[PDB]
């Protein structure tokens, strides 16, 4: 969790927002999921959220469902993600990565040694998309114990018992759904609480939305499916799907800069 | 924080995305308010009687059993409007959702049956239902697909990730995730995450409680055992739920075993799986090595699921309850002996429930022992399944 | 000589071969025994209710009425084992015929739904049932024919003169002039020669005492009228038999009209027939003007039947009962209607009861008028041919 | 009626059976039915039982359900069969003619009608196969103010009150369907009751069961379907089909003769 702690501390001696694409590991496959990230790094991406291929992923949308499905069909497992993530921290030392994982993954082998894999290949964060803060307790303290930062989602429908929850419960950033209460309220409340730095993760596919994001009081904002919807768009031409990515990472990062 | 318990020992919980947990607590709210609700109940009792046809028989099976020391019963939920068990909770949960001020319901099926039971509860109480299905299943169903249009309900096909069951269920419930404000889920079995377990539970316990009465006329006593099969775990739990606290009185629940457990091609999560977090419940699943939700089997459409309700394996656990598996093979031979000896054509579901009674007699033909087979549905719908596996085996 | 007239006014008699009359007189006087015997009463009893499951419901149908004068119920013998009345008379018959010492059950079936009761209360009773079929009926009912062999019914194909029903009848009725002392011929529907007619009546009349009981329970007074479907007569006369005495209750009997009457293409020749004598009875038929016997037509294969009951031409004649017709597309309307507004798929059959009721709504919706339709059978038969006609008018 | 009187009067004299074959009017089509019955009286037939075409021949075997179909399918109707009647009756003034008919094709226009065309044409007898004695009443009623003989089975089946009343009611002959009472018995009985002369019509397709029905009492024998039988054996060689009944008909009169 250290690298998200570094990772605001430099952005807000740079008035800036950080900008945080979303991947799928191994989509389309190992090598060129390896490139695509490399990519969204040297394009300027702030910090990395990494999903792992799930049988039954019920929380994404349409985009990462197929992108779910191409990893599936490469035959990507949790252990080549896992691999994988070790490699991409060996090539970049300082740049936060964050998982999200499904709850079965994470308690198949035991939480506790799920959580000591994740800090052995130097991951910094855990979302688990199907946990609620309600039961969120053996997860955090997992992660707590292994150094990992516990993500919770603040939705749009959040009151403020949840609020407090996941201000007191977070570490590294709060993931905001903005899809119920102002933006501006959910932000300041969030602080108010001295919350983990919120990132606004709800439609970031322009430009705009970054700048916005920023303007309204977040540390930042997430690309949730934008990134992904350029990989299932060049499958056919791999140098193009990289080119993309890289014109659409530098821009998203540039609307984050002072 | 809930009203009720979430779980059962370390089984069920609320494993979904924190944007569905106020859905699930007005859910539970609405729920527990409707139990204490004498208008609710006499509504409900109203559509259970005048609407489904409640109370349903209890039937003695003489020509089965001749020869043996057994007494078997049959419940017959096959009797019920719609021809399975499922009637009873629909109308239930149309009843809740009109209790929260909701206009929409959601389902989504693969075979069918629950999104026919979904669509005749929203046609009779003027609820716009919607029925998410794999395109790849709208392909298969053409009946149940003929069935549901027919009944007003707007079937949905997913052409979404691999256009079936899991992806029609994505679909249901990014809907849900939306819509819950005027919308309810209307969860087809004792399983997902709290309330449902608890809720499809109060829903069926009608099956036992009637039997429960009608045995006590019958016979003067409590069943031996009373046997159900186990697909999510709704028809079951509905007959076990009211003799739970009568220790005397086993409670067999039956699973799939499909090709056998040994071929791993069987839906016996319970006794052959090992416990995960998937559909917002922590239970039994069937599972990969490294944590993938594998594919059941079953011959029957409706025992086809790798999990389980959360209340059967918490029963299991602490030995209220029994699981055992029957074979294809095995309800395929129940299924022709109650056509042939009773005249009645049961569900391939339901013929898994009376091949372990079967068992249980044929195995041991001099135990006195007083049975009741749940049994859950109408086999109509499978007699073209059973056709084609019998013409195919010569005739076997 | 008969213990009882085995006439309705002018029609029915018993005109059969003389070497059939012995039988006749047999089931005669078993019949009036039995009627007196509390323990053939007790056993009957005790079958329609713990296995065919009576009393069916009275379903209130609010949609479909709204906002007329109208309030109709339906009587749910969709609900009974088998799902249609016929149930009922095969039990009541298969006891009949094990009073008289018989093993075995003679029948014959078209589209397989008499030959499919019949099956089930020979299986359930132990009697060897054997169902005599036209060829070209065995090739179109394949499902029919797989319940009744599925339920140990030996089905017999005839190849004989026309390869089909009236050829399959003349075999069962050859085989029963030489087996009757051991065979019991179970007659389908409310025709036929005495004793025939009054035993499908008493063994139907459950229908109407559970219905007149259920509305002056629900609406403290007797229906305007009771609303019933005409094939042979079984259900029709089923529900009026309790209200004949009633005078203020409107029986209405419902005809199919195929095409339309004026097409010729129908089955309602109690209203557009003439009186004839064939099948053992004097009644009602459609004839050619040099007196063979015509073909009907209905979409409803359960009602296509170029005669009816004698004791429905009885009624007709004194003013008792009044008499009807409904269309194709008018029953297909009221299927369609059933299955939207109130979730019950109506059997074809009963799908003309309901369009007349519905008629008699729309056309004086201001009329205040208490109706209860005969719901005879669920339509789960039917889908296939109302798919097929609906697409085949581009979904209209 | 009288005809059947004369010629048992006259069988008497010479101590001889009558033998009555069956056959279809129509089958296999008009003319080749009229040379059929014409080939039937010259091989020695004492007299004829012939059937009108019916849709539904309920109390028919296989043989005759045959027969009807095929004079169904020369399209033969119940005017055309009485026009054939008529021809039969002006070439063969003696020969007593009785009809197997159904109910329906005699109920239709008028059962006093249908006796009147009966008499009109020629016939001496009417069996109606579906009316049994309790019903027969209005039947013979008709039959006998038109001179026509009222024809009754005595079924294997018969008591005492079955052959007092055929005996009553009958004329011209009793049909005996001996398929259960002794032969002996019932043919005495008929006797003692002053019944019509027993004709036997089971089973008779051999000159020995000719010889033994009129052994046994009765007064001849009706050849049911044997006659139909070597129709449909020939339907291809009309010639044949003629040979095959002369010689068939006139072994069995044969058998009939002192
Ligand atoms: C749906 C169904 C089942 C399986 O579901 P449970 O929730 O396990 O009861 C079993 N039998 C029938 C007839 C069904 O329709
Ligand atoms: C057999 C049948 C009928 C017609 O027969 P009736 O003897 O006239 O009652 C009508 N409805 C259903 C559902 C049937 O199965
Ligand atoms: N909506 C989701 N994505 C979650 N499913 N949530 C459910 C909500 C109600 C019933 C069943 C399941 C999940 N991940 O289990
Ligand atoms: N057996 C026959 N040939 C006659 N039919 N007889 C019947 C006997 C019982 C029920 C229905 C009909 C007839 N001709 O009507
Ligand atoms: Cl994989
Ligand atoms: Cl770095
Ligand atoms: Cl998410
Ligand atoms: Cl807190
Ligand atoms: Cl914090
Ligand atoms: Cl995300
Ligand atoms: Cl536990
Ligand atoms: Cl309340
Ligand atoms: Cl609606
Ligand atoms: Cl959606
Ligand atoms: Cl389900
Ligand atoms: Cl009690
Ligand atoms: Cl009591
Ligand atoms: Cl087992
Ligand atoms: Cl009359
Ligand atoms: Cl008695
Ligand atoms: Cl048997
Ligand atoms: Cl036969
Ligand atoms: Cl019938
Ligand atoms: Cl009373
Ligand atoms: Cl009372
Ligand atoms: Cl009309
Ligand atoms: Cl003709
Ligand atoms: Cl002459
Ligand atoms: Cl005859
Ligand atoms: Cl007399
Ligand atoms: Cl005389
Ligand atoms: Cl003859
Ligand atoms: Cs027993
Ligand atoms: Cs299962
Ligand atoms: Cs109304
Ligand atoms: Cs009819």
């Amino acid at each position: 969790m250290e690298r998200y702690e570094n990772l605001f501390a430099q952005l807000n001696d740079r008035r800036e927002g950080a900008f945080v694409p979303f991947v799928t590991l191994g989509d389309p496959g190992i090598e060129q999921s390896l490139k695509i990230i490399d990519t969204l790094i040297d394009a300027g991406a702030d910090a990395l959220e990494l999903g792992v291929p799930f049988s039954d992923p019920l929380a994404d949308g349409p985009t990462i469902q197929n992108a779910n499905l191409r990893a599936f069909a490469a035959g990507v497992t949790p252990a080549q993600c896992f691999e994988m993530l070790a490699l991409i921290r060996e090539k970049h030392p300082t740049i936060p990565i964050g998982l999200l994982m499904y709850a079965n993954l994470v308690f198949n082998n035991g939480i506790d040694a799920f959580y000591a894999r994740c800090e052995q290949v130097g991951v910094d964060s855990v979302l688990v998309a199907d946990v609620p803060v309600e039961e969120s307790a053996p997860f955090r303290q997992a992660a707590l114990r292994h150094n990992i930062a516990p993500i919770f989602i603040c939705p749009p429908n959040a009151d403020d018992d949840l609020l407090r929850q996941v201000a007191s419960y977070g570490r590294g950033y709060t993931y905001l759904l903005s899809r119920a209460l102002p933006l501006h309220h959910l932000i300041e409340k969030l602080k108010e609480y001295h919350a983990a730095p919120a990132l606004q993760g709800f439609g970031i596919s322009s430009p705009e939305q970054v700048s916005a994001a920023v303007r309204a009081g977040a540390a930042g904002a997430i690309s949730g499916s934008a990134i992904v919807k350029i990989i299932e768009k060049n499958l056919a031409s791999p140098k193009q799907m990289l080119a993309e990515l890289r014109s659409f990472v530098s821009a998203m990062k540039a609307a984050s800069r002072a | 924080t809930t009203l009720l318990n979430p779980y059962f020992g370390e089984f069920g919980g609320m494993y979904v995305p924190q944007i569905l947990m106020p859905a699930l607590n007005q859910l539970e709210e609405a729920f527990v308010s409707a139990q204490k609700d004498p208008e609710f109940q006499a509504q409900f009792a109203d559509l259970l009687k005048n609407y489904a046809g409640r109370p349903t028989a209890l039937t003695k099976c003489q020509n089965i059993t001749a020869g043996t020391r057994t007494t078997l019963y049959l419940k017959r939920e096959d009797l019920l409007h719609g021809g399975a068990h499922k009637t009873n909770q629909v109308l239930g949960q149309a009843l809740l959702a009109k209790r929260m001020g909701k206009s929409e319901i959601i389902a989504e099926t693969g075979a069918g049956q629950h999104g026919v039971a979904s669509a005749l509860a929203s046609a009779l109480l003027g609820l716009k239902c919607r029925i998410y299905m794999g395109a790849k299943d709208v392909e298969r169903q053409s009946p149940n697909v003929f069935r549901m249009r027919l009944m007003g309900a707007e079937v949905i096909p997913v052409h979404s990730g691999s256009a079936t069951l899991k992806d029609a269920c994505n679909e249901a419930l990014r809907d849900w995730s939306g819509s819950y404000e005027t919308a309810h889920y209307m969860l087809g079995t004792a399983a997902g995450p709290h309330p449902y377990p608890t809720i499809v539970r109060e829903f069926q316990r009608m099956i036992g409680e009637e039997t429960k009465a009608q045995i006590l006329d019958k016979e003067g006593r409590l069943p031996d055992a009373v046997i159900a099969c186990v697909g999510g775990g709704s028809n079951a739990i509905g007959m076990f739920a009211d003799f739970i606290n009568d220790t005397s009185v086993g409670l067999i629940g039956v699973e799939p075993g499909g090709h056998g457990i040994e071929t791993g091609e069987h839906g016996a999560p319970l006794k052959h799986g090992r416990v995960g977090i998937y559909f917002g419940m922590k239970a039994p699943m069937m599972q990969t090595a490294d944590g993938q939700i594998e594919e059941s089997y079953s011959i029957s459409a409706g025992l086809d699921f790798p999990s389980v309700g959360p209340q059967h394996a918490y029963l299991n656990s602490i030995g209220r309850a029994d699981y055992v598996s029957i074979t294809d093979d095995e309800a395929l031979e129940a299924f022709k002996t109650l056509c042939r000896h009773e005249g009645i054509i049961p569900a391939l579901e339901s013929s898994h429930a009376l091949a372990h009674a079967l068992k249980m007699m044929r195995e041991q033909p001099e135990k006195e022992q007083l049975l009741v087979v749940n049994l859950s549905g109408r086999g109509d719908k499978d007699i073209f399944t059973v056709h084609d596996i019998l013409k195919a085996r010569g005739e076997i």
